[PDB]
């Protein structure tokens, strides 16, 4: 025998990091050189999912700063964090009395969307990631428009809010 | 080199671009029959011009028939001649003397034919009447049970050995249940109004049941029960709700004419409006339990019964 | 090519099948190292990525876009919310099948994309027809009760998954009227 050798719609894993350099090459190509991509892996799978999910903590990674299609799942997921903590440094007091009551108030979302993440998995697929905190994360940054991160404070924004 | 090397190795993708593939193998004539037929022709003196064949592997050739087979479209082995598939003639192996093989590949190239217009007729509805549906979901319900074996088959390519004449008698048992469906669908594919374009269809299986009244008849049985639900459904609705409310006449009966009802069909009429007189001042979920416990000729005389005693009901 | 399309198909439209707007998706074209077999498969499975982004784009488009301040239902409006709202979970089985297709795939990487195909197809009929109710609403300028009857005529037709489907949305619209009027009466 000599087995059929893998198709396109046959194997993966190698022959899908295979294409997916080969396609790589072809653009490189096909501008002239002048065209440059990043690293095509970031580093692995496994060690890229527990380093989204500290993106998540609030501690953004060192590969952020203010396959090819990692990207599109990475950006959504790695937006979360960066807002996360655009809410967290408008929350770092210790001006209104009910305005600080309303501060504490967002800390009781903040630290359960703290807790949520890195109590829960042992491991999860990279796609569970992006379709789990959907239904959370989108909620996380609907509170972003409630912020003004002037701004309506005090009575005014309890009455508002009432 | 570097990247067409390795793709050669592991991708199968040259036996149709550049480089048209040449196969090694044991030679001497029990194999090696295309070579010693070509000699023979050579020295028979066309002569000139040799036979354009790119040479094609066999086991390869059973994949790309039974993609086509499945139901997906578009390959580019088999070209089109009006939407017909038709056998392309650069197909050789080693062997197969490449006159049974053109015979051989439109046999099953017709069967295919026969799945490929049923996949059209589905096709146009993706881009209501609501027996169109009823009759694709039956369809579906069948081609995914199809497909499935097929699908099977092409992992275990890889795998022992499968060539043409262990999977022509593998699939034995749907070649028969296809040619059914083309004589079926012959006449409902050829026709205005949406109420003879309904009777027109449903005749057509309640007429093929009766006709042989054991794989096809459970064929023609299954099809049969799934696309007889919207009518079952107006025939509740008009006695329980006493009013009738069609499509524009999408019921083949008016306040056309089928026999499939006609033993009860003035209890229905009866029925349906008598209620409508009293509001002024489940029977699909009847049926479905009882295909559980003659077909359509004592067996729907038994459905009779449980509508008879609920017109009884209404008129009393 | 595998796992890419498993991405595109989540959301995530990778460098192979490039999203626009005007086109949805579309496949990086003929190379020598394919041929038509496998890119008729992946483009009838693009086809569901298509009206699946579309999906959760018009979702999240219309719930979560205001804190809530005129006569306006269909750029604003509860119903309009409501609808947004029952979509996604009766979305649940696709997330959840596709989740399933990875979990597949790490089990023995040769498997087909017909292999895919087969298990998909039960919700191929089933996407283009939730689709003319949420383009009814778009373009008519449905509002108000108006949505509910809309949704309301295509369950009462004749195919189960599309009745049941259309059935959780419906209790969900059904829930804002019935907490207006619980308090109303």
């Amino acid at each position: 025998g000599h087995r059929e050798e893998p198709y396109l719609t046959e194997a993966g894993r190698d022959a899908f990091d295979k294409f997916c350099r080969l396609h790589q090459g072809e653009l490189q190509l096909l501008a002239g050189g002048v065209l440059q991509a990043p690293q095509p892996v970031l580093v692995k799978e496994c060690e890229l999912v527990k380093d989204v999910l500290n993106v998540l903590i609030g501690v953004v990674s060192a590969t952020f700063s203010l396959p090819e299609s990692i990207s599109s799942l990475l950006s959504e997921v790695a937006e979360y964090g960066t807002c996360y903590t655009r809410l967290s440094h408008f929350s770092l007091q210790p001006k209104g009395l009910v305005f600080q009551a309303f501060t504490s108030g967002l800390r009781r979302y903040l630290q359960y969307y703290r807790a949520c993440v890195l109590s829960t998995p042992p491991t999860l697929s990279l796609l569970t990631i992006g379709f789990l905190f959907k239904k959370l994360g989108r909620q996380l940054r609907y509170l972003a428009e409630l912020c003004g991160v002037a701004f309506p404070t005090g009575v005014k924004l309890l009455s508002y809010l009432y | 080199p570097d990247d067409r090397s390795w793709l050669e190795h592991h991708v199968v993708h040259q036996y149709w671009t550049a480089r048209p593939s040449q196969f090694p193998h044991s030679l001497h004539l029990h194999s090696n029959l295309a070579a010693v037929w070509d000699q023979h022709l050579y020295s028979s003196d066309p002569l000139y011009v040799p036979d354009d064949r790119v040479l094609v592997t066999e086991t390869q050739v059973i994949r790309e028939t039974l993609w086509l087979l499945s139901g997906v479209k578009k390959l580019f082995i088999f070209q089109l001649i009006d939407g017909k598939v038709t056998v392309r003639n650069n197909i050789i192996v080693t062997h197969l003397t490449h006159s049974c093989l053109r015979s051989v590949l439109e046999q099953i190239a017709a069967y295919g034919q026969v799945v490929f217009r049923l996949q059209e007729f589905i096709d146009e509805v993706m881009g209501p009447f609501r027996t169109y549906q009823a009759f694709m979901w039956a369809l579906y319900k069948y081609f995914i049970s199809f497909k499935e074996e097929l699908a099977e088959i092409e992992k275990c390519i890889i795998n022992t050995t499968i060539t043409l004449a262990i999977v022509v008698d593998k699939l034995a048992p749907r070649l028969s249940q296809l040619k059914v469906l083309h004589k079926v669908f012959s006449t409902g594919v050829a026709e205005t109004r949406n109420v003879v374009r309904a009777s027109h269809l449903l005749n057509t299986l309640y007429k093929a049941i009766l006709e042989y009244d054991e794989q096809t008849v459970s064929l023609l049985f299954s099809l049969w029960v799934e696309t007889v639900r919207p009518y079952l459904q107006t025939v509740d609705e008009w006695i329980v709700h006493g009013h009738l409310w069609d499509g524009a006449r999408e019921f083949i009966i008016q306040r056309t004419m089928v026999s499939f009802l006609k033993p009860v069909l003035k209890q229905i009429i009866m029925a349906g409006k008598s209620m409508q007189l009293l509001k002024n001042l489940e029977l699909d979920d009847v049926h479905d339990p009882l295909l559980a416990i003659t077909f359509e000729l004592t067996l729907r005389s038994c459905l009779y019964p449980h509508i008879d005693k609920q017109y009884l009901d209404c008129c009393g | 090519m595998i796992h890419e399309l498993l991405l595109a198909l989540s959301g995530y439209p990778g460098s192979i099948f490039t999203w626009n707007k005007r086109s949805g998706l579309q496949v990086s074209q003929d190379f020598p190292f394919l041929h038509p077999s496998e890119t008729s498969v992946l483009n009838r499975l693009c086809r569901l990525g298509t009206d699946y982004i579309r999906f959760t784009e018009f979702i999240e488009q219309y719930t979560g876009h205001v804190q809530q301040q005129q006569g306006q239902g269909g750029l604003h409006g509860i119903y309009l919310r409501a609808f947004c709202t029952g979509l996604d979970s009766v979305l649940q089985p696709y997330r959840q099948a596709l989740l399933d297709l990875e979990q597949e795939f790490l089990g023995d990487p040769h498997l087909s994309i017909s292999h895919v195909n087969y298990f998909l197809d039960q919700f191929q009929l089933l996407f283009p027809s939730v689709m003319v109710v949420v383009e009814q609403i778009k373009s008519q300028k449905i509002h108000g009760c108006q949505i509910l009857e809309t949704v309301y005529k295509h369950s009462c037709g004749g195919l189960p998954p599309v009745r049941s489907a259309l059935e959780k949305i419906l209790a969900v619209c059904h829930g804002v009227m019935y907490k207006q009027l619980s308090a109303w009466m």
